[PDB]
RNA sequence: GCUAAACCUAGCCCCAAACCCACUCCACCUUACUACCAGACAACCUUAGCCAAACCAUUUACCCAAAUAAAGUAUAGGCGAUAGAAAUUGACUGGCGCAAUAGAUAUAGUACCGCAAGGGAAAGAUGAAAAAUUAUAACCAAGCAUAAUAUAGCAAGGACUAACCCCUAUACCUUCUGCAUAAUGAAUUAACUAGAAAUAACUUUGCAAGGAGAGCCAAAGCUAAGACCCCCGAAACCAGACGA
RNA sequence: CCGAGCCUGGUGAUAGCUGGUUGUCCAAGAUAGAAUCUUAGUUCAACUUUAAAUUUGCCCACAGAACCAAAUCCCCUU
RNA sequence: ACUGAACUCCUCACACCCAAUUGGACCAAUCUAUCACCCUAUAGAAGAACUAAUGUUAGUAUAAGUAACAUGAAAACAUUCU
RNA sequence: UCUCUUACUUUUAACCAGUGAAAUUGACCUGCCCGUGAAGAGGCGGGCAUAACACAGCAAGACGAGAAGACCCUAUGGAGCU
């Protein structure tokens, strides 16, 4: 197996000189061998990225699914981490960054078929991963207006050499 | 190695099968080329030639009475008794340039070979040696370390 | 994936040993000791392979003959079949007729 | 090459256990025939062209060859400044530091082959020299070959060796072809 | 490939040739081994191609750095910051002349 | 585990290439990268250039203010290039105008001022500089040298030129280096 | 399992590096990749060919739009610059008409004067002058 | 043929050819015309004279003979008074 | 960054040498593993067939008492395929082996399958210390994730400022007169998986009317070496066991 | 899965039949026929390949090749 | 008149486009001999190289989150009801 | 049964939640017409068409999947029976 996610938590970045950028807080944190398909975990944490964590909170307490009620107890696990030992001040003012799922260890069994035949079952198990980093979610990209289609446009259209010529 | 067929698959019929055309080692008709090979009697032959060309380089005593196993032992005629060789025959190859006087003991000589050791003024005898007797004359020695 | 991560570990070799350093002595035993040796009398190994090479039914016609009275039975069978087969293949198969 | 005896023996198809039955039948099913889980297609199965019992490399350069190539070697070794005729082997103390101190300021090899003309009859202080150095080997004049002199930079000969040599590699030349071995009599032959 | 490769415009280096040629290669260094079959042309080139190519080319400087390696080579180094590291294992001292030749005229 | 060694031996330099190319290393600086001679680089520098140099006043032209101080410093745990500097550079500047205005003599004086202010930029004169081995040779505390040190120690070798050889000689160096600019 | 193959990713690397910009499973997967890299290189060999073809095409599409900007037609002022022992390609030509068009009037000019030489002989028929541009160079 | 036997792993002779031809020294296989003792009544004295001729063999056929025989039938005989000991060799015989 | 990936050691192979193994107690031929009752029975018979003979029907090598040589000779034989003498001769403790798909089938004749005879596996990897579980280990197959997609077409190539657009281009292997073929095979990755030797010839050494370390060849030969002959697959046939 | 059970062994049965047959690069190279329980194959010839020795090989001109069309054979020059 | 090939010319270089088969020049890795010592050399060897056998074993895909599978109701979880 | 079919219930179904196969698969960025061609084309020529992407349904095609044609022929291949 590979667990790197769990050591990605222990980096000691060195001390911040007094004229920088504040650096925000990152928080890693994952459940490995969870009983649930990676293709269902991905909607869920498809669903939960670049949200705020209280907005991500929302959506999986009232979302319908196991892998929502285990996603909630991770993230909640993480932001209890971010504030008790990351030294993240406001347990509010954090977002999800990173949201995955991988394949976990997963177990063979027959499945008896008819006639003489047999088919072989999977017992599917997950990982989860997260990463949270701290500050208000990041403002959405937002959609391209008809001048920004314009100006790209003639940016082409100004673009153009003489080809095949001195 | 090919495609199909017997060639690739390596299959090909044995040396001398035609195809199911009678062959031709069986088409001919037998005939009594080698009927009795192996009992016919074998002479090297000593040329004149050669015995004079032996005398001359010395491996050859000529003051000595020559026979089976002097001639073997300057090597001058290797005898093979498991081959069915009763010995050496005196050949009349060189005998217009023979000129030594020898006392010479052979299984086999001709007529111009006789003539020529006499005309020198030398003896030719003519032995027969049987072949577990010749294998002795040949080698010496093997025959003294059987120790009978 | 099929090669190793690490490099192997170091083969030191002495080139200097008893037997690196002696190999070769003696094989002018006979053109140099009045032939009363032979090196094919210096061969040291199975009793139907000493001074004498074959291929493999040749080998295997010559292992039956010397030793194959003390022969465990298994291996006997094993042998007799291995004739068989190089004999069908040495003298039916093949491109060469 | 003529003295290997190589032991590397793989089992054929034939000797590897069971593998008698048709595993699966000729038609009918969906997958390839096979009519032996032994087979060399099959993971555990036997060897198609691998190697076969001990066997032997046996083979014999002709004895006027290995006269010959003894005597080139001799020739390069004195052409190239590697040859170092000595009265006799005896050395003053029986010490392996005077020998490779010795060999060191005579200029010669990493390697010297020291050779003697009888195993008996050896100068016990080189005996005992040439027992603790592993590049300075002593050898009879009778092991005396090509092998040996080209893995020894240098070769160190006495004067009864080199009369030895010289009498054994020149019979050679001035031979009959054998008749018999010649470990049996002959007239002029010890 | 060209669609599977990266592609360039013909140029020089500081408008070469313009007002003077100026050589672009600056450094050469060169490991040979003393004692390895693969660094007999180079030893060679060593003994007797170098120190007239130096000659030649006074505004390279030639490095050779004799230690023990399996494979002898020529790191070109370049005035436009560029490093051009070949291996001369086992050549003879005809190709290397070759090879550092077209060391020197390539930009 | 397959026998061997020389796949292995691939296979590691493989992986010290990738890691290379994945945490690539800082830049240094080529005086501390391995075969190096300081003498021999600022002798083929004015061979390759074409230019008779004086060794001590080229040696001179590459030593700034910056190395004299730092390496004090690294005393307590000479002469810079400010002279040859600023002679380097008023010579470039008069050269260039003088270039420029029988060149083009219908530019008003603004437009020439303004291309010789170009051509000894900071811009110009550092892409110079190092596409002519002037950034290896110069002898500062930061790397990368920074591009006004740069500048400073390039016309410190029109300086050095000037005293060496002459202001017919240097005028045809500032012309091949900085008019085909 | 005496001598196996140790160095087989080396192999598969040195044909597989010219894959990657390749879309789908021959992109990573040997046996789909080789089959599709001998192909780009087999492409490659004779896209030169095409190459060669292909440009001269364009050139002659370019001095056909010229000449016609012109008044005059491709083959008239081909063939009317060989009459007047101009030997300049179709390359250079598709050039001049690009960056330097009053030459090229100048040429399709000349090409027009020699044409109408040509008819001017064509209809005369007998022993006039041969024509100021019309006269050839003879070298010996 | 047989390749390498069971009993002594070598060469065997086929019988056949040895009980049929006859080999020279120099390398040439004589035979006797098939058909030379068989309905002599339907054929003419001439045509009878050729089948009672000795006649050699092909090259193909040859190398098939000498392929079909092993070294022992390829080796010089002294027989005493062979009637083939003049044909044993070749004689002014350009490629 | 998940799944993973890597790994040297269990042990094994061929030889040499050497003559191998059976009473703690108790139980065990009855339905073995059963303390304890009127019986008695008793071992010895030429293998055959596949296959080769291009069918097949006589026939078709199978250690039998140290090497070699005589000799693939005499002999035998639908005188075909093929088979084949004798007299006589004189004869220890290693590895240009394997290293977990290899080498024993073996971690084991276990699990598991079969009424039974019988068939028959898979796999393990820290470190000096785990009475140090430590985060600096990461980098690498396919498969996925990070990161769905944008007219058009064997998916490329020529290019290009520009990923596409433009132009050009009927996957591969086998098989065949001829395959884009709508003929065969293939999801893909990793490992495994297929040319064995004679007769001669030729080349290169040695010696040379002789050559070879007995035997054999020799009217320039003889000695030595080098260099050439695959893999999987029936339906069957026969022998002996096991099954109502 | 009984027109003759199953298991082991002989057995690596045999298969003129299908399928398969693994690094790079250059070069020469396309098949008149006869036999054959043979025509799904083989053997000989032809063609093809390599290495040696020697002297002619292709194209061709007059003259020339039977009585009851186009052409060829032969063939010195070249 | 022009366009139009790998034909021919031009600048430079040339052993560098047939099946079966046949001739030759090289050669990856491995082991051994002697070297060599950030990975090589000269030779000797050999289980010496896989885009294809409905190949063998192991991993993971596609089909596919598809086919299909399951627990009578309320309640205090005592019980009761259908 | 049919003319001639309709209505309802239950199963299945579809949507939500949990669990989770199989044959198949050279690679696919997988259109229509006529023509061509190993003689019946998504892929070749000429034309036409054409932003992207799910879900449900259908069975005209992919000479659709399965089963190395059961028919016919061949093999100096088998076997049963007379
Ligand atoms: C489909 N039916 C009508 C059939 C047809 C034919 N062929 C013909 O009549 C001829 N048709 C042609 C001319 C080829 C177009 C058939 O030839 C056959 C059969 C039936 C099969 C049944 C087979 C079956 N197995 C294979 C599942 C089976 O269970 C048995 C059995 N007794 O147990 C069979 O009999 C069976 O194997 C069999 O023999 C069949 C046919 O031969
Ligand atoms: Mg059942
Ligand atoms: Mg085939
Ligand atoms: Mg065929
Ligand atoms: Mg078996
Ligand atoms: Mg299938
Ligand atoms: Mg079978
Ligand atoms: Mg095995
Ligand atoms: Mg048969
Ligand atoms: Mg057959
Ligand atoms: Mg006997
Ligand atoms: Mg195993
Ligand atoms: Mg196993
Ligand atoms: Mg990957
Ligand atoms: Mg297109
Ligand atoms: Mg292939
Ligand atoms: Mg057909
Ligand atoms: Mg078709
Ligand atoms: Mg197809
Ligand atoms: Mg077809
Ligand atoms: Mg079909
Ligand atoms: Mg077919
Ligand atoms: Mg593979
Ligand atoms: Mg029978
Ligand atoms: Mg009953
Ligand atoms: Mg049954
Ligand atoms: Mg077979
Ligand atoms: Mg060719
Ligand atoms: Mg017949
Ligand atoms: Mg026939
Ligand atoms: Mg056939
Ligand atoms: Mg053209
Ligand atoms: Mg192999
Ligand atoms: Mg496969
Ligand atoms: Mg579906
Ligand atoms: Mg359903
Ligand atoms: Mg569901
Ligand atoms: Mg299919
Ligand atoms: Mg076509
Ligand atoms: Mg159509
Ligand atoms: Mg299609
Ligand atoms: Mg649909
Ligand atoms: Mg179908
Ligand atoms: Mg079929
Ligand atoms: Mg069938
Ligand atoms: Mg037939
Ligand atoms: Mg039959
Ligand atoms: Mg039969």
């Amino acid at each position: 197996i590979s667990r790197k996610w769990e050591k990605k938590n222990k980096i000691v970045y060195p001390p911040q000189l007094p004229g920088e950028p504040r650096r925000p807080a990152e928080i890693y944190h994952c459940r490995r061998q969870i009983k649930y398909s990676k293709d269902k975990m991905w909607y869920l944490a498809k669903l939960i990225r670049g949200m705020s964590i209280d907005q991500a909170l929302a959506q999986l307490e009232f979302n319908d699914k196991k892998g929502a009620k285990i996603i909630k107890e991770v993230l909640l696990e993480a932001q209890d981490m971010a504030v008790r030992d990351h030294n993240v001040e406001f347990r509010s003012n954090l977002y999800i960054a990173e949201s995955t799922s991988g394949r976990g260890q997963c177990l063979k069994r027959i499945r008896y078929h008819g006639r003489g035949r047999f088919g072989i079952m999977e017992k599917v198990y997950c990982h989860y991963f997260v990463k949270l980093v701290e500050g208000p979610p990041p403002p959405p990209e937002p959609p391209k207006t008809a001048v920004a289609h314009a100006k790209e446009y003639i940016q082409q259209l100004r673009s153009r050499t003489i080809v095949h010529t001195l | 190695r090919g495609h199909k067929g017997e060639r690739q698959r390596g299959t090909r019929p044995r040396l001398g099968f035609e195809g199911g055309q009678t062959p031709f080692y069986i088409r001919i008709p037998k005939y009594g080329f080698n009927e009795g090979h192996s009992f016919r009697r074998q002479y090297k032959p000593l040329s004149l030639n050669r015995l004079q060309y032996l005398i001359d380089l010395g491996r050859v005593d000529p003051s000595q009475p020559i026979d089976l196993t002097q001639l073997v032992n300057g090597r001058g005629v290797t005898i093979q008794p498991l081959k069915r060789d009763y010995g050496v025959q005196l050949v009349e190859e060189g005998a217009d340039t023979f000129t030594a006087k020898v006392n010479i003991e052979v299984q086999l000589a001709s007529e111009l070979a006789i003539a020529a050791i006499e005309k020198n003024g030398g003896v030719v005898t003519t032995a027969f040696y049987d072949p577990r007797s010749l294998d002795i004359v040949c080698k010496p020695v093997p025959f003294f370390l059987r120790g009978q | 994936i099929g090669i190793r991560l690490t490099l192997p570990p170091p083969k030191v070799v002495d080139r200097w040993n008893e037997k690196r350093a002696m190999f070769g002595v003696y094989d002018n035993i006979g053109i140099l000791g009045n032939f009363e040796k032979h090196p094919k009398e210096l061969i040291r190994g199975p009793i139907w392979l000493r001074g004498w090479k074959g291929n493999e039914l040749q080998r295997c016609i010559r292992k039956r003959k010397m030793v194959g009275s003390r022969m465990f039975a298994d291996d006997l069978h094993n042998l007799n079949k291995r004739i068989r087969y190089l004999y069908k293949h040495f003298n039916r198969h093949g491109k060469f007729r | 090459n003529f003295k290997r005896i190589s032991y590397a023996k793989t089992k054929t198809r034939a000797e590897v256990r069971g593998g008698g039955r048709k595993p699966w039948p000729q038609k009918g099913t969906g997958r390839a025939r096979h009519g032996s889980i032994r087979s060399p297609l099959w993971r555990g199965g036997g060897v198609a062209h691998g190697p076969r019992g001990p066997t032997s490399y046996y083979y014999m350069l002709p004895m006027k060859v290995r006269a010959l190539g003894l005597k080139v070697a001799l020739t390069v070794k004195l052409a190239q400044d590697d040859l170092h005729i000595m009265d006799s082997l005896e050395l003053p103390t029986g010490d392996p530091q005077y020998l490779t101190e010795l060999a060191h300021y005579r200029r010669w090899g990493d390697s010297v082959l020291l050779v003697d003309l009888t195993h008996e009859e050896m100068p016990q202080s080189i005996v005992e020299a040439t027992s603790r150095l592993k590049t300075f080997n002593l050898i009879p004049a009778v092991g005396l070959n090509v092998h040996s002199m080209l893995k020894h930079q240098t070769l160190v000969l006495t004067l009864p060796t080199v009369a030895f040599l010289e009498d054994k590699l020149l019979w050679q030349d001035s031979r009959y072809r054998p008749l018999y071995p010649f470990s049996l009599p002959y007239s002029d032959f010890p | 490939t060209a669609r599977g490769t990266p592609s360039r415009f013909l140029a020089s280096v500081l408008h070469n040739g313009l007002g003077r040629y100026v050589q672009q290669l600056q450094r050469l260094s060169f490991s040979v081994s003393r004692d390895g079959a693969s660094s007999r042309g180079a030893r060679e080139f060593v003994e007797r191609e170098v120190i007239d190519f130096a000659r030649r080319n006074p505004g390279v400087v030639i490095y050779v750095n004799s230690r023990p390696c399996c494979v002898p080579r020529v790191v070109a180094e370049y005035l436009n910051g560029a490093v051009r590291e070949e291996s001369i294992h086992c050549k003879s001292v005809e190709e290397i002349s070759t090879l550092v030749q077209k060391l020197a005229d390539q930009s | 585990v397959k026998k061997g060694f020389r796949a292995a031996f691939r296979f590691q330099k493989e992986l010290e290439r990738q890691r290379l190319l994945r945490c690539p290393p800082p830049p240094v600086r080529r005086s501390e990268k391995p075969n190096w001679d300081y003498h021999a680089e600022i002798q083929a520098f004015g061979h390759r250039l074409q230019e008779n140099f004086s060794l001590d006043l080229l040696k001179t032209a590459f030593v700034n203010s910056c190395y004299i101080k730092s390496e004090e410093a690294k005393r307590q745990q000479l002469k810079s290039n400010q002279e040859l500097s600023e002679q380097g550079t008023s010579f470039s500047q008069t050269c260039l105008t003088q270039f420029l205005e029988d060149e083009y003599p219908d530019m008003p004086t603004e437009g020439i001022k303004n291309l010789v202010d170009f051509l000894t930029g900071e811009e110009v004169v550092c892409h110079v500089a190092r596409n002519l081995a002037v950034e290896q040779l110069t002898l500062s505390e930061e790397f990368p040298v920074p591009p006004a040190v740069l500048q400073q120690t390039f016309f410190a070798v029109i300086g050095a030129l000037l005293q060496s050889s002459g202001p017919e000689r240097t005028a045809l160096f500032i012309r091949d280096f900085l008019i085909t600019q | 399992l005496r001598n196996r193959v140790t160095d087989r990713y080396f192999r598969i690397q040195e044909v597989l590096k010219h894959a990657r910009h390749f879309r789908g499973r021959k992109n990573r997967c040997y046996r789909l990749a080789v089959r599709t890299v001998i192909r780009a290189f087999v492409k490659c060999t004779k896209a030169r060919y095409l190459k060669k073809k292909n440009m001269r095409t364009l050139w002659i599409n370019r001095i056909t739009a010229a000449s016609q900007e012109h008044g005059l037609k491709y083959p008239a002022l081909i063939g009317n610059l060989v009459k007047c022992q101009v030997e300049l390609n179709r390359k250079v030509l598709a050039d001049l008409a690009i960056y330097e068009p009053k030459t090229f009037k100048s040429l399709a000019a000349l090409a027009s004067r020699r044409r109408h030489e040509g008819f001017a002989a064509a209809l005369g028929d007998g022993k006039e002058p041969e024509g100021i541009f019309s006269r050839v160079v003879q070298y010996h | 043929l047989t390749y390498f036997s069971a009993r002594k792993g070598k060469r065997k002779t086929v019988k056949a050819v040895i009980d049929r031809f006859l080999r020279l020294h120099c390398g040439l296989w004589v035979r006797r015309k098939a058909g030379y003792k068989k309905k002599l009544w339907k054929k003419t004295p001439a045509r009878k004279k050729r089948l009672r001729e000795f006649v050699f063999c092909n090259k193909t056929q040859s190398k098939l003979l000498d392929k079909m025989t092993t070294s022992f039938w390829k080796r010089r005989n002294w027989y005493v008074d062979d009637p083939y000991q003049k044909y044993h060799d070749r004689t002014n015989l350009k490629v």
